[PDB]
């Protein structure tokens, strides 16, 4: 089965320069049968180039694909800000027919601290015999940050969910929520509830706790 | 008035190895369809000329249809050697009619392949001037028996054409259809306007 | 399945020749057979095949001066050659086409072992031997080399050894080379330490076999 | 301009068999080179074919799925329907049917082919569970005074199945600095989110803030109100 | 009329390394390619058919890809026993035109082995004959490649020299070459100076090995 493999993972530039993403094959097969796709944030892919070289009907000529042998690469000049999509190569050459892993096109900016909050479970969530602590990261760039729980300084670990919110519209910012799910006598054993927050736009790691018996 | 559209416009061809044959009698027989078709890669006559063919009259028309490669569209010829000529189809060499043959990349070839189509690779003995061989048997290639079971030097006597649209113009897939013209003392049906 | 190639040798130019191929385990007049050439030292060459039913094709080389032919009573493959010439000159191989198991179409899964063809009016004769001496020096790190030349014979193989096949350190051998007027050269050639120059005799003996040329020499240095 | 629509049991349990029919107008299934894949992309990870018809009835299906798929043509009423067996309950993704097509010019050439424009898409997962109307508990701001004149709260969903949940704030007046988190798949197999806005702090004791959460396949509306608690 | 080549024509390697061999063809063949191996003094053995599909009895380790007009056969663990000579050989051409490639030759791998280089004058019984032989003699030089001259009296001679080399050994796994000139009478008589000039990557400056006739 012919593998794929996409380059960069992530690109992360401002509009104007230039992008460039590349797409190996494992085998060789002949270069009318690679394409690239576009697809949008909460769209459907739609195609972009068949055949390597042939831009799809209404595709702006910004859009370039070039290739041959194994290596194959799709190249973006005026990259304008509605151009900020994800990118797909696929392969019409053995069945099954495979598409690449993707390379997400983010908007590289200046780096952002990240606002830490917190949130603890209410009353209603302390009658309902499990409980919730989420703790919030906001308008911070790049995604990569790390958090960390710790219940009355201890290294809390799998009991715990993560959700990062997409690049935002205006700002170009993200969002990530943790949260720490305990039951009642986990939650009610211990005192100091924290989470720490590690970013490249932070110079250090930042640690923030506070106490359900004092408040 | 039977044309030549129902054969020439079909949907699916005929694998070589079953070669599809349909008679034509009691009809008036034109010819301006077939220069009205496709770019016809080869259209190639002995015996008829392709201005003569439109007068005189025939008692019969035989029109055996198949897909086969570019490579051996020149096989398909009076007095020709070749895995097709020996396996598949043969033509006699006092073959009076004439061959059509276009390319059929469009339609014969799909992504991934398309092994619809078939020959025979293997048999004992050279076919017969217009004869049929569509039995699948185990071919022996060698002293011990086979008894169905496709082991060793034990084969499956059909192998199917890659047809790729990728592929090479020799490859690629070419339908063929041959008119053979039957005047025997009996009198004669088919004959153009 | 055992394919046993005969009836190769050495013929003058414009000869004919018949090469035989006996097979078992496969019926000849069932397989895709062919006659696959090589030059010696160079690559493959296809030369001829036969089909299952009778069919015959020839490279252009060779077209007009060879046959294929079968044989279902002796259950053999021939390949008859006439007006040969010094591009003739190679083993030949006959082959079964399209088999192995995955039936893979136009591969030769099975080979013969092969007999060479040689193309030439030499009019074999025997070998002429010329004695190497180690060269006048003392020591040289302890290291000196001898040999004896083997010159002006034809044809192939020949043999050479040293003490009646009692040496074999530092003794090598090279392939021969065929000069301009038929025949061959070689050398064959031993390491031996310096101080081994004095006392132990070295002789070399060489046998070429169809003149029958059985010669053994000796080897000693000299002093300028 | 073609489109086609995707319809059928957006719901299945595990071990069961899905039937989506596409719809598709702008084309008919009797063209040369025509074709209607069937393609799934799982959440959050990459597309993956799953199979095609042509026009000559001729399929091709993945291996690696070819025993539980199978794909059928319905040239008269514009048709494809694909069915699917012993749906484990991984196989949550989003399907489209997509048109095939190839490109030659009058010497049969190939300039290659692709997939002509996508559907909709259809969101499937796979659950032995049942419905359950979702519950929202209030996430309150901290007790702080100024703090840099910002600070965030917001409403917590959480028991809800399946997808989506329609959150809006202040019946829609209020959007700014507002973040919506996805859902998130819990190891009991259970649906939550988080929608958090962030306000100045003096904002706090002269607004208030409701959230409205609607969920269509348990028909259940909540709106909760947030407000600053201290210590 | 399709010509295939192969790429490297030698390749060293030592056992254990991922070896590929790349053959190339001068038009589109599709799939019709297939990988033989060849051991010296024996006949080609079946390895790799329709460019992917392994034969029976053949160590997995081997593996065919590509199509088109690229095609690849790779080995990942190299046995000893697997230092052969490699065709790639197509079936695409229909009347006659079955072609062989020009064979990648692989061997073993070892460090670089400076040679020991003589000199063998003719002697006065093949003198009796009105033939000379003079040779040139290179000992256990490595890697295989390297460059002899003959300077005759500081005479750059070409075309009377006959260069043979030997196989590799199975002990040092070295490589042994012969220089031959033949002359006639004159040939010997006319100069004074005779020296075959080596040119090899482990001698650090290129070695002259000279000698007169007069004297010795
Ligand atoms: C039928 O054949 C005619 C040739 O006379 C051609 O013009 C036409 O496109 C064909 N139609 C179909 C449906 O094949």
């Amino acid at each position: 089965e012919i593998v794929l493999t996409q380059s960069p993972g992530t690109l992360s530039l401002s509009p104007g320069e230039r992008a460039t993403l590349s797409c190996r094959a494992s085998q060789s097969f002949d270069s009318r049968y690679l394409g690239w796709y576009q697809q949008k944030s909460g769209q459907a892919p739609r195609l972009l180039i068949y055949g390597a070289s042939s831009r799809a009907t209404g595709i702006p000529d910004r859009f370039s694909g070039s290739g041959s042998g194994t290596d194959f690469t799709l190249t973006i000049s005026r990259l304008e800000p509605e151009d900020f999509a994800v990118y797909y190569c696929q392969q019409f050459g053995d069945s099954p027919f495979t598409f690449g892993q993707g390379t997400k096109l983010e908007i590289k900016r200046t780096v952002a601290a990240p606002s830490v909050f917190i949130f603890p479970p209410s009353d209603e969530q302390l009658k309902s015999g499990t409980a919730s602590v989420v703790c919030l990261l906001n308008n911070f760039y790049p995604r990569e940050a790390k958090v960390q729980w710790k219940v009355d300084n201890a290294l809390q670990s799998g009991n715990s969910q993560e959700s990062v919110t997409e690049q935002d519209s205006k700002d170009s910012t993200y969002s990530l929520s943790s949260t720490l799910t305990l039951s009642k006598a986990d939650y009610e054993k211990h005192k100091v509830y924290a989470c720490e927050v590690t970013h490249q736009g932070l110079s250090s790691p930042v640690t923030k706790s506070f106490n359900r018996g004092e408040c | 008035l039977c044309p030549f559209d129902e054969v020439f416009n079909a949907t699916r061809f005929a694998s070589v190895y079953a070669w599809n044959r349909k008679r034509i009698s009691n009809c008036v027989a034109d010819y301006s369809v077939l220069y009205n078709f496709a770019p016809f890669f080869a259209f190639k006559c002995y015996g008829v000329s392709p201005t003569k063919l439109n007068d005189l009259c025939f008692t019969n028309v035989y029109a055996d249809s198949f897909v086969i490669r570019g490579n051996e569209v020149s096989q398909i010829a009076p007095g020709q050697t070749g895995n097709i000529a020996d396996y598949n189809y043969k033509l006699p060499d006092d073959f009076t009619g004439c061959v059509i043959a276009w390319n059929s990349n469009k339609l014969d070839s799909k992504v991934g392949g398309n092994y619809n189509y078939l020959y025979r690779l293997f048999r004992k003995s050279n076919l017969k001037p217009f004869e049929r061989d569509i039995s699948t048997e185990i071919y022996q290639a060698g002293n011990k028996p086979c008894n169905g079971v496709a082991g060793f030097n034990c084969y499956f006597p059909l192998r199917s054409y890659g047809f790729r649209p990728t592929y090479g113009v020799g490859h690629q897939p070419y339908r063929v259809v041959v008119l053979s013209f039957e005047l025997l003392h009996a009198p004669a049906t088919v004959c153009g306007p | 399945v055992q394919l046993v190639e005969s009836g190769g040798g050495l013929v003058q130019p414009g000869g004919s020749l018949r090469l035989s191929c006996a097979a078992s385990e496969i019926t000849v007049s069932s397989n895709y057979m062919n006659w696959v050439r090589q030059a010696p030292g160079k690559g493959l060459e296809w030369v001829s095949v036969v089909y299952p039913g009778g069919s015959t094709f020839y490279t252009d080389s060779v077209k007009g001066r060879f046959t294929i032919s079968r044989d279902n009573s002796k259950n053999t493959l021939y390949l008859q050659m006439n007006s040969l010439r010094a591009e003739d000159t190679a083993v030949y191989y006959c082959a079964r086409e399209s088999g192995g198991f995955p039936l893979a179409e136009g591969a030769f899964d099975i080979w013969g072992q092969g007999t060479m063809v040689t193309v030439s009016s030499a009019s074999t004769k025997g070998p002429s031997v010329f004695p190497l001496a180690p060269s006048s020096k003392s020591t040289s790190g302890g290291t000196a080399a001898l040999g004896c030349l083997v010159k002006d014979y034809f044809p192939e193989p020949v043999t050479v050894s040293w003490n009646s096949g009692a040496l074999t350190s530092g003794v090598h051998t090279f392939p021969a080379v065929l000069q301009s007027s038929g025949l061959y050269s070689l050398s064959s050639v031993v390491t031996v330490p310096s101080s081994s120059l004095g006392t132990q005799t070295y002789i070399c003996n060489v046998n070429h076999k169809p003149s029958n040329t059985k010669v053994d020499k000796r080897v000693e240095p000299k002093s300028c | 301009q073609i489109t086609l629509k995707e319809s059928g049991p957006t719901l299945v349990k595990p071990t069961q068999t899905l039937t989506l029919t596409c719809t598709f107008s702008g084309f008919s299934l009797s063209t040369s080179g025509v074709g209607v894949a069937w393609i799934r992309q799982p959440p959050g990870k990459a597309l993956e074919w799953l199979a095609l018809i042509y026009w000559d009835n001729d399929k091709r299906s993945s291996p690696s799925l070819n025993n539980r798929l199978t794909i059928t043509k319905d040239t008269s009423k514009n048709q494809v329907v694909l069915t699917m067996t012993n749906m484990d309950p991984e196989d949550t993704a989003t399907y489209y049917c997509a048109h095939f097509f190839s490109h030659y010019d009058s010497s049969n050439y190939y300039y290659g082919s692709w997939f002509d424009p996508w559907g909709q898409g259809t969101l499937v997962t796979v659950s032995s569970a049942s419905t359950k109307g979702p519950s929202v508990f209030p996430l309150a701001p901290s007790s702080k005074s100024t703090s840099g004149g910002t600070a965030a709260l917001g409403c917590l969903v959480k028991d809800y199945f399946p997808e989506p949940v329609t959150v809006s704030w202040n019946s829609g007046a209020l959007t700014s600095g507002v973040h919506t988190f996805p859902a998130v798949l819990q190891s009991s197999g259970l649906y939550s989110l988080s929608s958090v806005v962030t306000v100045p702090s003096s904002s706090l004791g002269t607004q208030t803030y409701i959230c409205n959460v609607n969920h269509k396949p348990s028909n259940t509306k909540v709106d909760k109100r947030v407000e600053p608690k201290s210590c």
